[PDB]
RNA sequence: UCCCCCGUGCCCAUAGCGGCGUGGAACCACCCGUUCCCAUUCCGAACACGGAAGUGAAACGCGCCAGCGCCGAUGGUACUGGGCGGGCGACCGCCUGGGAGAGUAGGUCGGUGCGGGGGA
RNA sequence: UCGAUCAACGGAUAAAAGUUACCCCGGGGAUAACAGGCUGAUCUCCCCCGAGCGUCCACAGCGGCGGGGAGGUUUGGCACCUCGAUGUCGGCUCGUCGCAUCCUGGGGCUGAAGAAGGUCCCAAGGGUUGGGCUGUUCGCCCAUUAAAGCGGCACGCGAGCU
RNA sequence: UCGCCUCCUAAAAGGUAACGGAGGCGCCCAAAGGUCCCCUCAGGCGGGACGGAAAUCCGCCGGAGAGCGCAAGGGUAGAAG
RNA sequence: GCUGACUGGGGCCUGUAGAGCACUGAUAGGGCUAGGGGGCCCACCAGCCUACCAAACCCUGUCAAACUCCGAAGGGUCCCAGGUGGAGCCUGGGAGUGAGGGCGCGAGCGAUAACGUCCGCGUCCGAGCGCGGGAACAACCGAGACCGCCAGCUAAGGCCCCCAAGUCUGGGCUAAGUGGUAAAGGAUGUGGCGCCGCGAAGACAGCCAGGAGGUUGGCUUAGAAGCAGCCAUCCUUUAAAGAGUGCGUAAUAGCUCACUGGUCGAGUGGCGCCGCGCCGAAAAUGAUCGGGGCUUAAGCCCAGCGCCGAAGCUGCGGGUCUGG
């Protein structure tokens, strides 16, 4: 889809007071601006947890802009596991990369016989125009078994779409499941010790 | 119980012993080095230890060529 | 990758230049040789000599002398005696060398 | 320009280079004013005790 | 429970455990995990207890992802011995671990079932833990 | 002072792998021979001598394409010299100066010195 | 130029191993054995988690794999006052304190019918036998008991005895 | 265990301890020295009598991962191979 | 005789912190795919399927003192300049020291123990056991004591009483004497900030009723009747009502949840962050935060004015040494 956010400039001001005074810095950036923005660290969060890297985003600037964009990127406080920093890509009507989401329809075989579907990728990476931007990319995942896996080949693109990379690239997996009865075994198990690497003459 | 490492050699003193810009004569070392490390530029050799060390009473000089390598020289006065 | 034609290149000039004289560059083409006296330290060439602009004949070897002991003639008014020889990828032999036997007549140094 | 520096904390525990500048500048005792000219050397060792150091521009 | 196959050295020193997480903050398979928020040396037995814990929550079914492996070599000295006299031997294996890393995922199972087997896998851990929901802000990374 | 080529240096991949196309008047290369100088741990492939029927297929040169490689900001974080704080601890924070790495947006199928041959 | 496991490798002699509870002297708490001290790996007791047992039922009684603490009675680590001396096991005598309570008292739960038990909680006032073996602490055993508790005081107490 | 060498610890000059973690020397070469000329490796794919996962030959790819008598290090094909 | 520590600019040397995975090795999961284990099918030599142990290789995600494609802050040294200091260079005489210790940061060893030990930069005690603070204490905070004063200003630390100066002013938090010693962990302690539902299409509490039949349902077993594991969520009457939330049971049942009819008439039930507090909390001569004693504090956080407070600074006088 596509949502909105108030964008403002910056330059002076300092990191550490902004996301004490609510705000997240940010940066607007394509191959023709560059300019310093921070949010409502709030505000936006209400949007990327819907939007993500997926859909579209335009800025309402206080010059009176309005300009379409992408998060390209978005930096976390490792330790307290949150944002610190954005990257909004000014998006122009040229052709652009980007990860576009999926979705797995259809029950698996495997997840009736017990077994995970291990949605490795959960969206795909793919040139498009903006403009052209789907929502979503459907897959059927009925006829997966354990342990059958799926990738980018056996993607069924829709138009202008275009994938940025190898159809060798794998996307999901029917895996067994967590199983007590290898516990008792597991418990019993032997495990030679760790052999050291030989050095000097004795290789 | 007991150890069987527990050895070691003295420490050679390697490096650099005259860096650009610093006036030397003929004969002082600017490197110390294993190996190749750095390369007699001009008016400067090396040894049979790769040990370069100023041929004319010049000043020092180095220059990093890339892939060709990190060479001092000594430029006249 | 480099090639054997490279390579020999190299090493027989990467160590005449550590004499620091003047440097004799000789090319040996199918049909013509020629041969100019550079300076590597200022990166510039000095007198030139080469049978193609000398309009000269067929005998590869005999050529060779002339443009051999042309080059040495052109030198010397220059001042320039002492001189190294680079033979290149070329082996110190008939029209390379009678070249350097010729350019030795003129009056270079070598 | 010229600094006016006074020496309002102890160099007692601090490295022996910082009680080297306080030489440097002159200041040998505390309360101790010394104005000096306002070239970057001065303003170099000035700066390196100002966590001891009360600095003024006087003339 | 876990440790290398082989190894270069057999006794690694001690390091420290000073900083946040170098990397592993971020849900990369699972749907749910288990993050770090005080360092620590977390022994394979340790983690081998989490993981039985969760496992045996799911009984049957469930995937659980361990996202943290003890390499670090463990040593220490015989018994009421003296101080000296080489370096103490090898006792089992740690795997550091410092804030914000996300030592176990899971997928294929409800909510309030892989919350629970966290919760209990999180009292095998002698640190504290944090429960954590795949964030946008994970898949952006 | 301009464009094509043979030589030879400099920066040291923003210059390379690869795919395509193009050049033979000149020069360059494959070329025609192995009598002669010279030569293969066998081979005139290589080096080398004498040639000048042919071809630019191979190699080299000059140009387009971003699949790989290389290069790569801005903003932010980690870390930090110096100066202060917190916790019993593992450890955690503030101020002043410095400030990465990975990643993002992007850039790149090279630039220039000298002397030769031809051309306008 | 040669003769070096002068390898204890700056190499006392050309040439050399042991024992001392018969021992001596000069010095050291610069250095061990006792004890104390700092630490608390080991030791003692207490807890978090709750897999699994208990016909049924996780938690009456129990607690896999793991986690976090307290205490300073064990074995040790360090080697901080003491080696111009701080005498070290056990016992006898005499106590006194702690409470993680052996007994008596008061409670909850109980797979508590009752009687009698089990398990946590409150409580340190008083009590907590006599013997056989051994130097023994401890432990085993006989006869009993309301019960025959564990520990600190330099493993309390030799200018108080042995 | 005791001298010598290599790497780390060593906190981005040198130097830096511990009965700290890992390995080596007490030789060797008459060529494995000097100089001139020439040559470039492992490795992967396909190809071939005996003939093989690796004997040697042919082809493409292959900036160096082979090699340098020996431990390790630095260095190194534009050579030190 | 200005060359000194320290400082400003500039050039060169480096490979640590941090980080990265291109080399060396370690590494969980998946993909691709030589090589075996095992099932059919075979001795005729070849085939096929694998929820099986797994090489190389790619992908997502990590690890390393003895790994580095990268790579700081700093450090080191050379030149110019500042720097006149119990600074430096040189020659010469006399020594003592060659048993260090605490603290802080970086490591190793140790158990991510020790008033432990062994190195590195620094600091202090040593030699400042002279002074102020810290209840008391060599090394933590302050500060380098020539001597004298019944003078003044300050540092750390402090201002209710012991005990010099505020029972000072403003806002907030704490009811535990927390303050005035400890962790996992546990809890409707209290306060501030947010989020999802449900609510006058009348909620939550209570009240009132209902809550129903196939159906004591099936893989299912020895009890398995909604509530001991699964490979299960199908119909009916309907106002509504899981083939079921839980309590309950040996298994029947009852109890109530989700569920709608009635009753009142406004809020309620569940998450997560921060602040301060509670339990968790057992040791031995007599108790205590240094004491008394303190609760819109005499405690904690934030913001201010003023004072007390050293052998530091000033002020007056004096001594000696060195320089002018
Ligand atoms: C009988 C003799 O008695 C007397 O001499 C004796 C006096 C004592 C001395 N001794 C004795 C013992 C000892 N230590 C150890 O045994 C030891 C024990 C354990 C640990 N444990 C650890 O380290 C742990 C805990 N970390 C674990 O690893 C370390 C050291 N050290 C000694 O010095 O021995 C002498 C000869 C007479 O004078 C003599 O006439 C007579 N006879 C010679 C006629
Ligand atoms: N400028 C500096 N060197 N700062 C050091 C700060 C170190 C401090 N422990 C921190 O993490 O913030
Ligand atoms: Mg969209
Ligand atoms: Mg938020
Ligand atoms: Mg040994
Ligand atoms: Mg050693
Ligand atoms: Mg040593
Ligand atoms: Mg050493
Ligand atoms: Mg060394
Ligand atoms: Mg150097
Ligand atoms: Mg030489
Ligand atoms: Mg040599
Ligand atoms: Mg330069
Ligand atoms: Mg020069
Ligand atoms: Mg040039
Ligand atoms: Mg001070
Ligand atoms: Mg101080
Ligand atoms: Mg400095
Ligand atoms: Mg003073
Ligand atoms: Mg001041
Ligand atoms: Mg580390
Ligand atoms: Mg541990
Ligand atoms: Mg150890
Ligand atoms: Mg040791
Ligand atoms: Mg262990
Ligand atoms: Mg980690
Ligand atoms: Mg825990
Ligand atoms: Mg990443
Ligand atoms: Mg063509
Ligand atoms: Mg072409
Ligand atoms: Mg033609
Ligand atoms: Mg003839
Ligand atoms: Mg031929
Ligand atoms: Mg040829
Ligand atoms: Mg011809
Ligand atoms: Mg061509
Ligand atoms: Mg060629
Ligand atoms: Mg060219
Ligand atoms: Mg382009
Ligand atoms: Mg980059
Ligand atoms: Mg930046
Ligand atoms: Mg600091
Ligand atoms: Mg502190
Ligand atoms: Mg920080
Ligand atoms: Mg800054
Ligand atoms: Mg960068
Ligand atoms: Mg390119
Ligand atoms: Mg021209
Ligand atoms: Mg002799
Ligand atoms: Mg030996
Ligand atoms: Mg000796
Ligand atoms: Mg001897
Ligand atoms: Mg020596
Ligand atoms: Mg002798
Ligand atoms: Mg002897
Ligand atoms: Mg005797
Ligand atoms: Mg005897
Ligand atoms: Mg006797
Ligand atoms: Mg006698
Ligand atoms: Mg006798
Ligand atoms: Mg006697
Ligand atoms: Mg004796
Ligand atoms: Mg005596
Ligand atoms: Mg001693
Ligand atoms: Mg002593
Ligand atoms: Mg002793
Ligand atoms: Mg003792
Ligand atoms: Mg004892
Ligand atoms: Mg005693
Ligand atoms: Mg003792
Ligand atoms: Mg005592
Ligand atoms: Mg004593
Ligand atoms: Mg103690
Ligand atoms: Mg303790
Ligand atoms: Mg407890
Ligand atoms: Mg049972
Ligand atoms: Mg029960
Ligand atoms: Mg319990
Ligand atoms: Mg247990
Ligand atoms: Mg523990
Ligand atoms: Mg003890
Ligand atoms: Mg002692
Ligand atoms: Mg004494
Ligand atoms: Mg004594
Ligand atoms: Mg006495
Ligand atoms: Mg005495
Ligand atoms: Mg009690
Ligand atoms: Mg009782
Ligand atoms: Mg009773
Ligand atoms: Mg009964
Ligand atoms: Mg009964
Ligand atoms: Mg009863
Ligand atoms: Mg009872
Ligand atoms: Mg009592
Ligand atoms: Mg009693
Ligand atoms: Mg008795
Ligand atoms: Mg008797
Ligand atoms: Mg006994
Ligand atoms: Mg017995
Ligand atoms: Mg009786
Ligand atoms: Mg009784
Ligand atoms: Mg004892
Ligand atoms: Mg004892
Ligand atoms: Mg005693
Ligand atoms: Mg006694
Ligand atoms: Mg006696
Ligand atoms: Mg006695
Ligand atoms: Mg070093
Ligand atoms: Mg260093
Ligand atoms: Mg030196
Ligand atoms: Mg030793
Ligand atoms: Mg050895
Ligand atoms: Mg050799
Ligand atoms: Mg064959
Ligand atoms: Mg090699
Ligand atoms: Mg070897
Ligand atoms: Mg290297
Ligand atoms: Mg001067
Ligand atoms: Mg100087
Ligand atoms: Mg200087
Ligand atoms: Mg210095
Ligand atoms: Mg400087
Ligand atoms: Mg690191
Ligand atoms: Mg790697
Ligand atoms: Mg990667
Ligand atoms: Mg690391
Ligand atoms: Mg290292
Ligand atoms: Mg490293
Ligand atoms: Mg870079
Ligand atoms: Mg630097
Ligand atoms: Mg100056
Ligand atoms: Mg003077
Ligand atoms: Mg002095
Ligand atoms: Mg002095
Ligand atoms: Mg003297
Ligand atoms: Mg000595
Ligand atoms: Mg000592
Ligand atoms: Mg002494
Ligand atoms: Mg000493
Ligand atoms: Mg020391
Ligand atoms: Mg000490
Ligand atoms: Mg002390
Ligand atoms: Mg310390
Ligand atoms: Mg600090
Ligand atoms: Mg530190
Ligand atoms: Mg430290
Ligand atoms: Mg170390
Ligand atoms: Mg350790
Ligand atoms: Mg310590
Ligand atoms: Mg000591
Ligand atoms: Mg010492
Ligand atoms: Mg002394
Ligand atoms: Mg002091
Ligand atoms: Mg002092
Ligand atoms: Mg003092
Ligand atoms: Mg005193
Ligand atoms: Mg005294
Ligand atoms: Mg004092
Ligand atoms: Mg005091
Ligand atoms: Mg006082
Ligand atoms: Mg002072
Ligand atoms: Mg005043
Ligand atoms: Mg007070
Ligand atoms: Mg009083
Ligand atoms: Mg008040
Ligand atoms: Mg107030
Ligand atoms: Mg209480
Ligand atoms: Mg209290
Ligand atoms: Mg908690
Ligand atoms: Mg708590
Ligand atoms: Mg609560
Ligand atoms: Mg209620
Ligand atoms: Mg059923
Ligand atoms: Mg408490
Ligand atoms: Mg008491
Ligand atoms: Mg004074
Ligand atoms: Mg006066
Ligand atoms: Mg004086």
């Amino acid at each position: 889809m596509e949502y909105r956010l108030k964008a403002y400039y910056r330059e002076g001001e300092k990191p550490s007071a902004l996301r004490r005074a609510g705000k997240l810095p940010g940066v607007m950036y394509n191959r023709h601006l560059n300019r310093k923005v921070y949010v409502d660290l709030v505000e936006f969060d209400k949007v990327f947890r819907q939007a993500s890297i997926h859909h579209v985003i335009v800025l309402e600037l206080p010059d009176g802009q309005s300009l379409p964009t992408l998060v390209r990127q978005v930096n976390l406080d490792k330790r307290r596991r949150r944002p610190e920093h954005v990257d909004f890509f000014v998006l122009s009507d040229e052709p652009v990369e980007m990860y576009v989401p999926l979705r797995f329809v259809g029950t698996p075989a495997g997840v009736r016989a017990g077994g995970v579907l291990q949605e490795i990728h959960r969206d795909i990476l793919v040139k498009v125009s903006p403009r052209n931007i789907p929502e979503f990319i459907e897959v059927d995942v009925s006829g997966l078994e354990i342990g059958d896996s799926l990738h980018a080949s056996d993607l069924k693109l829709p138009p202008g779409v275009e994938l940025a990379v190898s159809p060798e690239e794998t996307i999901a997996a029917v895996v067994p499941p967590e199983d007590v009865e290898k516990l008792a075994e597991e418990a019993a198990a032997e495990v030679a010790e760790p052999e050291v690497i030989k050095k000097g003459k004795e290789e | 119980g007991s150890t069987r490492n527990g050895r070691d050699s003295q420490a050679k003193r390697l490096g650099v012993k005259r860096y650009e810009g610093q006036v030397v004569r003929a004969g002082n070392i600017l490197v110390r080095q294993r190996g190749t490390r750095f390369k007699p530029g001009k008016n400067v050799g090396m040894g049979r230890d790769f040990t370069l060390f100023a041929l004319v009473d010049g000043v020092v000089e180095f220059q990093d060529r890339g892939r060709l390598g990190r060479y001092v020289h000594v430029r006249p006065l | 990758r480099l090639t054997a034609y490279e390579r020999r290149k190299f090493r027989v000039r990467n160590r005449i230049k550590r004499t620091g004289r003047l440097r004799l560059s000789v090319f040996r083409s199918l049909k013509h040789i020629y041969a100019q006296i550079i300076d590597d330290e200022k990166g510039v060439t000095l007198v030139s000599a080469s049978s193609l602009a000398l309009k000269l004949k067929g005998n590869k070897t005999e050529v060779a002398r002339q443009v051999g002991r042309a080059l040495a003639e052109k030198a010397l008014a220059l001042g320039i005696k002492q001189v190294a020889f680079d033979r290149g990828p070329y082996k110190y032999h008939g029209r390379v060398k009678a070249l350097a036997e010729g350019a030795r007549e003129g009056g270079l140094e070598f | 320009p010229r600094l006016k520096v006074k020496l309002v904390k102890s160099p007692i525990g601090y490295p022996k280079d910082q009680k080297a500048a306080l030489k440097a500048l002159g200041l040998r005792r505390l309360q101790q004013e010394r104005v000096l000219e306002d070239t970057p050397a001065i303003r170099g060792n000035v700066e390196k005790v100002a966590h001891l150091v009360r600095v003024e521009v006087v003339e | 429970m876990l440790m290398p196959r082989r190894m270069k050295y057999r006794k690694q020193q001690r390091g420290r455990l000073k900083g946040a997480t170098k990397g592993g903050d971020y849900v990369a398979f699972g749907d749910y995990g288990l993050v770090a928020l005080e360092p620590a040396w977390i022994t394979a037995q340790q983690i081998e207890a989490a993981r039985v814990a969760m496992v045996r929550h799911f009984r049957r079914g469930g995937k659980i992802f361990i996202r943290i492996f003890p390499d670090k070599p463990y040593t220490k000295k015989p018994l009421e011995v003296r101080m000296g006299k080489g370096k103490g031997n090898v006792e089992g294996y740690v795997a550091v671990v410092k804030p914000g890393r996300v030592m176990f995922e899971v997928a294929g199972v409800t909510e309030e079932q892989a919350m629970e087997a966290l919760r209990i896998a999180g009292h095998k851990l002698p640190i504290k833990t944090k429960i954590v929901r795949r964030d946008a802000y994970d898949e952006a990374q």
